[PDB]
RNA sequence: ACCUCGGGAAAAGGAGUGGCUCUGACGGCGCCGGGUCAGAACUGGAACGGACGCGGGGAUCCCGACUGUUUACUAGAAAC
RNA sequence: GUGAAGACCGGGAAGGGGCGCCCGCCCGUCGAACGGGGAGCCGGCGGAGACUCCGGCAGGCGCGGCCCCCGCGGAGACGCCCGCCCCCCGGCGACGCGCACGGGGACCGCGGCGGGCGGCGCCCCGGCCCGCGAACGCCCCGCAGCCCCCGGACGCCUUGCGCGGAGAGGGGGGCCCGGGGGCGGACCGCGCGUCCCCGGCCGCCCCUGAAAAGCCGGGGGGCGCCGGCCGCGCGCCGUACC
């Protein structure tokens, strides 16, 4: 697996590369009160760990409603 | 400081293998040992690496030599015959 | 006093190493060490386009040699230019060009033979 | 009776040489056109030890003369050989030491080594360590070289037959005891199956023509005929004379 | 209490190529990781020094910039090597 | 003693040793680690390597220098 | 080649290769379930099995579709944004032993802290049990070692050494380092040992410690790429248990 280059790589490689499904995992454990979106493009499995949740509605918003979004 | 009086590397050997074999070894493993001066970088590393083989350290040049010796007597002979002889020619 | 301006020298060191280049500048010597703005030969004419490159190299990396190769250069060439992006990059097709005119009408042999390098 | 060790060591099988990790037959370069006329130069890259050999060997590159590539030549390394020399092999090469031409050119006194018995035989006279042959004539008239063998023997070679000038290195390799039997194992190992020996004294009469009685004797001359068959011959082979004497 | 990892290769002995290192899975139980003999990164053709600037990883999975030295003979020769072969090469020219 | 000056030699022989209560040393200081080596009291049927583990030693003579090796299943030797 | 044969012995012989051409002396699809080798980890599941199943997550090696296009930067060591074939020159595979020393990993121990026990005549915050983080992908470091650049010396240093006008110290850099940290996958400290690996040394030898596929550089020649993304495939045999 990897980290994203930032939401202009995740949302670039969800835009138009490979992409199956973003997992919006939610504050696990309250280690931390971050949202981590993970896209799964074929290659790998890339995390982008969002501090805000409303930073991650917007980013959400630009992944395209083709690829599946489910929350955790 | 002075370990041993009389056997010197030799006393590895303990009282075990005679004494004329342990003084004959004194004298042939010291020079086995001994640090010869380089005759490329002239510096006092050249050490054996094998039987025949010595090596500088610095220098990193090896060369064929005694198998003791970095020179056998015989060889330094031999050397100034061909030096002299090749100039009588030329 | 051997290192002056329209001297072929070999570079010793670097990615252009045996290549043959000529200085175009000499800078006078400061803190960083002696060092002089060559121009060599980065590619032969062909297999059976000329590249040059332009830089300025420590003249410790440089094998001084006889030929000289007497050329206006030094007008396009200068320590303001081969410094910045762009500019070194139209002096170099412009060195280029005259090295393909020295080999077409097959002027300076010796710079523009390669060095036969073995081992 | 058994067949006798000596019997047995010829059959091969155990006695074999162990020549397993060596570098390779030692041999002078092979006589061609530009040795003939000219001389050949070469670099030594390696002085390295040979397995079974106490002599260092040398490892010096020749250019290919059929072809593009690079030749490389195993030699017995004459003292003074270091990495980087440019040794030179033919008619012409220069009386230095190292370097290998004909002993006709070669003058007389020099010390030479891997001398060829005959012409273009790749050396087969002195090849071990410190060992050297001399020059000692030249008969212009029927083109042949004396050389003084290392045994001291006289042998007349062809004046086209090369040498390497120089001792061979390695000397006095002799000299230092071997101290222990563990040493004389380790360098039989790299040798062949020939250590420990047992004496015939020792053995049972079935095993050893020496035999055995009740008073450990060999009870027989032990000097055997030159005709003595392959058993017969353990003794001292036709001895010209026999114990520790002084002369000569 | 009982760290007996038992063996992950094929047989029990334990040569160069059989050797295995320790860690914690998540699962909280002992691991045996194989540790791969590294490969020696290239050597000078003269001097036999460690050529710099290519990693000793197996070059077929290392890509052409990583197992390449960007000067003329990069790889074979180090750059002392070869900046001696340059000055000889013109030298001898010069006799 | 002797010696091939390496040994002999752990030669031969003696003395101490536990537990407590302390005191020194020794690094990386404000801090903060160390676990060894000394030294002292006080105690105990006159006890302490309290089990365990763990040379008896000395003077000679013969033989083989030595480490090795051997008759698997009667001889480990001075034999090889 | 030889021997009555059975058979034994073996280079000197018009002994191949994609390919008109061109190139070319001459064996092995024998031999090691311990040597070499392209790449696997975690979690779960069954009455019987797992590096094999299943779920997650990678890596290797091909093949196709599609897009694409053949150098650049630094004073230098080198960096970065990956051409191919022949013929050569190399490298990797690829290597001994030992004392010590240093660095990791696991193991261990001791504290704190959070959860759970047990015993309790007397004491007890003194006992015990548990507290997890893989391969791999990025990023940043990594002693020693080697190298660059300025410059021009009895200085620099190890446990032991060693080193230096054939270039020290000092200053600033490059590279390698079976490693660590961060992030992605997805309890907090602290110490002494042990064990394994590794590093720079040093000692040793009349002892000098395999080879080959396979892979990869460089020079010259000829030619023309590479790459990315997205699909898809990986056969044959062994696999219980002792």
């Amino acid at each position: 697996p990897n980290t994203i280059t930032e939401e202009n790589l995740m949302k670039m490689i969800a835009d138009g590369r490979g992409k199956k499904l973003v997992v919006k995992s939610c504050s696990k454990g309250r280690l931390q009160g971050k949202v981590k979106l993970k896209l799964r493009t074929a290659k790998y499995l890339y995390t982008l760990t969002v501090p805000n949740a409303d930073d991650a509605k917007s980013i959400v918003k630009g992944c395209k409603d083709k690829v599946e979004v489910q929350y955790v | 400081a002075k370990r041993t009086k009389k056997v010197g590397l030799t006393g590895k050997y303990g009282t075990r293998y005679g004494r004329a074999a342990r003084k004959q070894l004194l004298k042939i493993e010291t020079s086995q040992k001994a640090k010869y001066t380089c005759p490329f970088c002239a510096k006092d590393k050249v050490r054996r690496t094998a039987c025949g083989i010595w090596t500088c350290r610095s220098c990193s040049k090896t060369m064929a030599g005694g198998a003791y010796s970095l020179h056998t007597e015989p060889a330094n002979a031999a050397r100034a015959t061909i030096r002299r002889l090749r100039l009588a020619r030329e | 006093p051997i290192i002056k301006p329209g001297l072929v020298c070999i570079v010793l060191q670097g990615r252009h190493a045996g290549k043959k280049a000529v200085i175009v500048e000499a800078l006078p010597h400061n803190e960083r060490g002696s060092y002089a703005i060559v121009a060599g030969i980065a590619a032969l004419p062909r297999r059976i386009r000329v590249r040059s490159f332009v830089k300025c190299m420590n003249v410790n990396h440089l094998m001084p040699t006889s030929c000289r190769l007497e050329n206006n250069y030094k007008d396009f060439i200068s320590t303001q230019t081969v410094a910045d992006v762009t500019k070194r990059r139209e002096i170099i097709e412009t060195v280029n060009k005259d090295f393909q005119r020295r080999i077409l009408e097959h002027r300076d042999t010796w710079f523009f033979t390669k060095l036969p390098i073995d081992a | 009776g058994r067949r006798i060790r000596v019997q047995r060591k010829g059959a091969g099988s155990v006695f074999r040489a162990h020549v397993a990790r060596r570098l390779g037959a030692a041999k002078l370069r092979a006589n061609d056109f530009a040795e003939r006329t000219g001389s050949v130069r070469g670099v030594v890259k390696a002085i390295l030890h040979d397995r079974g050999r106490g002599a260092p060997l040398a490892r010096v590159q020749f250019p290919n003369m059929r072809g593009e590539g690079r030749v490389n030549e195993l030699f017995i390394a004459p003292e003074g050989m270091y990495t980087g020399q440019e040794v030179f092999s033919g008619n012409k090469a220069t009386l230095h030491i190292g370097n290998i031409l004909p002993v006709g050119n070669i003058p007389e006194g020099t010390y030479v080594c891997n001398v060829e018995e005959k012409p273009m035989d790749r050396g087969c006279l002195a090849r071990a360590s410190g060992t050297y042959c001399l020059v000692v004539a030249h008969n212009m008239e029927t083109n042949k070289t004396r050389i003084r063998l290392p045994s001291g023997q006289k042998k007349l070679i062809s004046s086209k037959a090369r040498a390497m000038i120089g001792l061979v290195a390695g000397g006095g390799r002799t000299d230092k005891p071997l101290l222990k039997a563990g040493n004389a194992y380790h360098k039989y190992k790299a040798k062949r199956n020939c250590w420990p020996v047992v004496r015939g004294v020792a053995m049972n009469p079935v095993d050893h023509p020496h035999g055995g009685g009740n008073h450990q004797h060999i009870g027989v001359s032990s000097c055997v005929p030159r005709n003595a068959v392959p058993g017969q011959k353990v003794g001292l082979i036709a001895a010209r004379r026999t114990g520790c004497s002084g002369g000569k | 209490a009982d760290c007996r990892v038992t063996c992950r290769f094929h047989s029990t002995y334990r040569t160069r190529s059989k050797i295995v290192r320790y860690k914690r899975t998540p699962g909280n139980r002992l691991t045996s990781l194989r540790v791969k003999k590294l490969p020696n990164a290239p050597h000078c053709a003269e001097t036999g020094k460690q050529i710099h600037g290519i990693p000793r990883v197996i070059p077929q999975h290392l890509t052409r910039q990583q197992r390449k030295v960007s000067r003329p003979y990069g790889g074979k020769l180090c750059g002392s090597a070869l900046r001696a072969h340059i000055l000889e090469s013109f030298l001898n020219e010069e006799n």
